[PDB]
RNA sequence: CCUACUUCACAAAGCGCCUUCCCCCGUAAAUGAUAUCAUCUCAACUUAGAUACCCACACCCAAGAACAGGGUU
RNA sequence: AUCCCAAACAUAUA
């Protein structure tokens, strides 16, 4: 029954990931401590 | 003025080392051609247009085929720079009726009837 | 530049770009290939 | 054959070597033993399945829709099988084809959920000083897949 | 429930006395918390990734604006994980 | 842990193929981040514009306010995604 | 994984800072890296609409090196609109007028020419030489690689490479040098 | 990338002759198969 | 005409965000585009561009594996193209065909 | 002092650059080859003495006014804007104030002409003038 | 700007007064090479090379077309 | 003859 107005995607994937969404850091190694660049202690 | 082109023959003596570059097999020369159209009508001249309409080559990379006689040469030696032609090898014979309903055609220039989808 | 700056005597010409050479090229060869298959 | 180092005698680029063959597929013989395992016992999750279904190609997983731009020619609610499946993943593995998956090692199942026809597109030509103004209306079917499971198996 | 996360339906506050609580229930130590990923500390945007750690191990991380945000939802992230509702979960089967 | 490729900068990923040649079968598990890489828990209408431009960074344009025009076209009720 | 909606929303686009050290690099490739970290094209999740640009921090700036003789060559050209103002400057004065615009033009001119430069433009910062405020310092998070590759000269070059490297002629008993 | 394509020996154009056109793309969910595609 | 023509458009440009969101995908990964695709097609795995940069984006280490896939596959031409002579062909390189 | 080592790969070549295989193997960056063509004052020898054939003595100074004007031989000088491949020498080359449109544009030089043959590793060639 | 002169005379003016700046990147001089002498350097190499100004109702005004601005002790 | 006019980049396997 529902309205024959414009389908926007294709899909509905309601779970639409399986092996963990994309943030900018995987993919981005670490460094001891944590030391962000520059720093020195 | 622009006119018609007529090729000299000598373009046409292929050489042993043509021979041996290209699949060449001078004697057991091969039966037939498959065409396909590689370039535009438009902007060419109006008898190019009427034999790229007599050979069947409407459609552009859809392959056809005709004979080596040559009247059919001759008429493909004037729209030679919109066609490539290779020679359509048959490395195990032409179909036969029950096996043709079941035949296809590889890019390498053979048909072959072993198609199983 | 006097006027219609691809025409005239003082034209620009225009250059002869790598690829482009490679697709005349291409067509060239194509065509010595077709000038065998109708050798024979 | 010798040449002092220099920055340009040698390739910039790090030439890397391959691993010996042999040792190599003792190694990949392991890995997909490793994988084959965990695939019996059952350690994956949810999984997602790259399908080539109709026209193109469609990410699916479980209980999630695919719009069909075409009919299908069957009832409302018929189950169905996906086969010419390219690639299905978990957390832990993913299987590439070469390009499809037997029919055996991947089974997508889904149902057919509704059949519509889309919303009124529109197609106007227009050229402007001849007079020259085509109008149309489109409306092409469609139908809305839900995929039902993905069943992975342990033939490898 | 399909869509539906888990605490989206579990409607619970203050998640990580529920974690120390399950995990005592399991004898293990409360988790120590520390700080993975931080970008634009000064800034109104930032983000800061917290992991919680079970003595050298990890059992799960989460995103926020603060670190205490980040620390909570962290929290919830490992809860979901120990009682097996996460989102990789095998969907169920019908 | 093979690193023709230094397969190192996030996690390792394992390639194969199956006996045949027919699947290509890659192992990759996720990468826990180690403990000691960590860090411990730590423990008035121009002048508006200008502050809101150097706390969020974006410039002055976008923050004054728009027209009515502009905003009855809004969508008040827009379709929710997922 | 598995995180909630928000925060996970959160994860996905939010914006990280980057170092990008200039010493002896040309302002070009710097410009380049730059052009596509600030509009975001280093992001999968790119989009022209959803503003998925990262902060940039260039330091060292006075020490940019064109290649060729761009510092005598190369000019810029600005004009006032009050008639005569048509000034064009080459880049070595543009250098000591104020030694961050050949990098700030370069960044400006390769970035998208719309009313999202200005944005773009907000987030890069550029700090002549290696003092930084502490307050942006303690943002960063990344330093990328430097595009060119420094040439050492003699001084860094130890005795072992010096005597390793063949000798290759053979020079009289007597010279002067 | 169909240049490679061709010096192997397959159609240029992978949406051409091959796996992934010929065959079906579907089957009833007992296992009998389904009139062939219109292509 | 517009909302007519303007589809082709939609065609173009979303393949144009597409290989712009994989090769953001493939930097992160030490490989660029070209290398990436041309060299996966090299392999058989017919993937098109829509299920790549969805895979970037929703499925993050599934796509570091067809990038580590499609640098095993650049190495391995790499090394058969230097070699100068006969030479047995690598792991990956060999193609499976069909009739 | 310098001499010769007792295994030149290639001996009796059309020159010492010959003598290592090296004819087209050396960009400005190589330091210690420029050195052992080189005074102690900046201004490298004459080609008699040093056995160089005419095109290479021509890459090899060119190749060590390059290195100078970089600042790679600072232990070199006759007794800051910081380039490389500077061609012309600062003191006579004028600003560029009218470059052509499109069509006939005047573009700054980069690098040395001697330096065509030298082996190309990246698909699209040097671009010498830019 | 209005002290005197001058049209005029709570002021506006000139024919009357007073102030007006900043070395500003161009040159040659030497030592010296490929080309051991010799040569200014499309080789390296030492040198003749800006400020100032502005910033916190009502009634008059040296501020003003309206609005603004200075004053109301 | 109003105001130069794409920002850049000599080398990572075409």
């Amino acid at each position: 029954g529902l309205d024959v107005i414009r389908i926007r995607k294709p899909f509905h994937t309601d779970n639409p990931s399986i092996q963990g969404q994309w943030h900018p850091f995987t993919n981005k190694p670490t460094t001891f401590r944590g030391l962000r660049p520059r720093e020195v202690q | 003025k622009f006119t018609r082109s007529r090729i000299p023959e000598k373009v046409f003596q292929a050489s042993p080392e043509d021979h041996e570059k290209y699949g060449g097999d001078p004697q057991n020369p091969h039966k037939l051609h498959i065409v396909t159209r590689i370039k535009s009508t438009r902007r060419r001249p109006y008898w190019e247009k009427d034999i790229i309409k007599m050979l069947g080559l409407e459609k552009a990379h859809t392959p056809q085929v005709h004979k080596n006689i040559p009247s059919v040469n001759a008429k493909l030696k004037v729209v030679k720079h919109l066609i490539r032609i290779k020679p359509l090898k048959l490395p195990q014979g032409l179909p036969a009726e029950e096996n043709m309903s079941n035949t296809c055609l590889k890019s390498t220039g053979e048909l072959v009837v072993q198609w199983h989808l | 530049i006097p006027g219609r700056q691809w025409i005239g005597k003082h034209r620009r010409p225009r250059f002869v770009s790598l690829r482009a050479k490679q697709n005349m090229i291409r067509r060239l060869e194509i065509e010595a290939e077709n000038h065998y298959w109708l050798s024979m | 054959g010798y040449v002092p180092k220099t920055s340009l005698s040698s390739p910039p680029w790090p030439e890397v070597v391959l691993p010996d063959p042999v040792e190599e597929t003792r190694h990949h013989a392991e890995v997909v033993k490793k994988v084959n395992e965990m695939i019996v016992t059952g350690q994956y999750g949810r999984l997602f399945a790259v399908v080539h279904f109709a026209s193109r190609q469609w990410k699916v997983t479980s209980e999630d829709l695919i719009l069909i731009g075409n009919e299908l020619d069957l009832a409302c609610g018929e189950r169905i099988r996906l086969e010419k499946v390219l690639l299905v993943g978990a957390d832990n593995f993913t299987l590439l084809g070469k390009p499809l998956l037997g029919k055996d090692l991947v089974r997508v199942e889904a149902t057919v959920i509704e059949k519509t026809e889309s919303w009124p597109r529109i197609i106007m030509r227009f050229r402007k000083r001849k007079n020259f103004k085509k109008k149309r209306i489109v409306t092409t079917p469609q139908t809305v897949l839900r995929i039902n499971s993905i069943e992975i198996a342990p033939c490898l | 429930m399909t869509g539906k996360e888990l605490f989206e339906m579990w409607k619970i506050i203050n998640p990580m006395g529920l974690l120390v609580e399950e995990l005592k229930k399991r004898n293990v130590s409360a988790p120590e918390s520390r700080l993975t990923r931080q970008s634009g500390g000064t800034t109104a945007l930032p983000l800061y990734f917290v992991g919680l750690y079970c003595d050298k191990k990890l059992i799960a991380e989460g995103p926020g604006e603060t670190v205490l945000v980040a620390e909570e939802e962290a929290a919830r992230v490992a809860l979901r994980k120990l009682y097996g509702f996460t989102e990789n979960r095998r969907p169920w089967n019908y | 842990t093979y690193s023709p490729l230094p397969d190192d900068y996030n996690c390792n990923v394992e390639l194969a193929l199956t006996s045949d040649g027919r699947t290509i079968v890659c192992y990759h598990p996720s990468v826990d981040i180690p403990y000691e890489h960590t860090k411990p828990i730590p423990r008035e209408e121009g002048p508006m514009i200008e502050q809101l431009s150097k706390m969020f960074f974006t410039t002055k344009h976008r923050w004054y306010p728009h027209g009515r025009y502009h905003r009855c076209r809004k969508n008040l009720n827009p379709p929710k995604d997922r | 994984s598995s995180f909630s909606r928000a925060p996970q929303q959160w994860a996905t686009f939010a914006r990280i800072w980057y170092l990008l050290d200039g010493k002896m690099q040309p302002p070009g490739k710097l410009a380049a890296m730059a052009s596509i970290r600030l509009q975001g094209l280093h992001k999968p999740v790119y989009h022209a609409l959803s503003d998925c640009g990262d902060h940039v921090v260039i330091m060292n700036t006075r020490h940019i090196a064109f290649s060729g003789n761009k510092w005598e060559q190369k000019v810029y050209s600005s004009h006032t609109g009050y008639p005569g103002g048509f000034r064009q400057v080459t880049a070595a004065q543009l250098h000591l007028r104020d030694p961050v615009a050949i990098v700030k033009l370069a960044i400006y001119g390769m970035l998208p020419k719309n009313l999202h430069r200005r944005t773009m433009m907000e987030r890069l910062h550029l700090f002549p030489d290696e003092y930084i405020p502490e307050d942006i310092l303690k943002n960063l998070v990344e330093e990328l690689p430097q595009p060119r590759k420094i040439p050492k000269r003699l001084d860094e070059y130890t005795q072992e490479e010096i005597d390793a490297f063949p000798r290759l002629w053979t020079p009289p008993e007597d010279y002067r040098l | 990338g169909g240049q490679w394509r061709l010096q192997q020996g397959l159609a240029a154009n992978p949406s051409g002759y091959g796996p992934l056109t010929e065959l079906p793309d579907w089957s009833y969910a007992d296992g009998r198969p389904a009139p062939p595609m219109k292509g | 005409v517009k909302c007519t023509k303007a589809r082709y458009l939609k065609k173009k440009n979303m393949r144009t965000l597409w290989i712009n969101r994989i090769t953001a995908a493939s930097q992160e990964h030490g490989l660029k585009y070209p290398a990436l695709i041309g060299n996966l097609v090299k392999c058989q795995v017919e993937l098109n561009r829509k299920v790549l940069a969805d895979l970037a984006i929703y499925e993050p280490k599934t796509f570091k594996s067809l990038a580590a896939l499609a640098s095993r596959r650049r190495h391995e031409g790499f090394a058969a193209a230097l070699g100068d002579g006969k030479e047995p062909e690598g792991i990956f390189s060999r193609v499976v065909q069909y009739h | 002092t310098p001499k010769e080592s007792p295994n030149p790969p290639n001996p009796s070549g059309q020159c010492p650059i010959c003598r290592w295989n090296l004819k087209h193997k050396y960009n400005y960056d190589d330091v210690l080859l420029l050195s052992q063509f080189i005074r102690p004052h900046g201004g490298m020898l004459p080609r008699k003495i040093t056995g160089l054939c005419q095109e290479e003595h021509r890459k090899i100074e060119e190749c060590v006014k390059m290195a100078h004007r970089a600042g790679l031989l600072p232990n070199h000088r006759p007794r800051q804007l910081n380039r490389y491949l500077t061609r012309w020498a600062p003191g006579s080359v004028k600003p560029i104030y009218k470059k052509g449109p499109r069509w006939n544009r005047v573009r700054m030089p980069v690098g040395s002409p001697l330096l065509r043959d030298n082996v190309c590793y990246s698909r699209t060639p040097w671009k010498l003038y830019h």
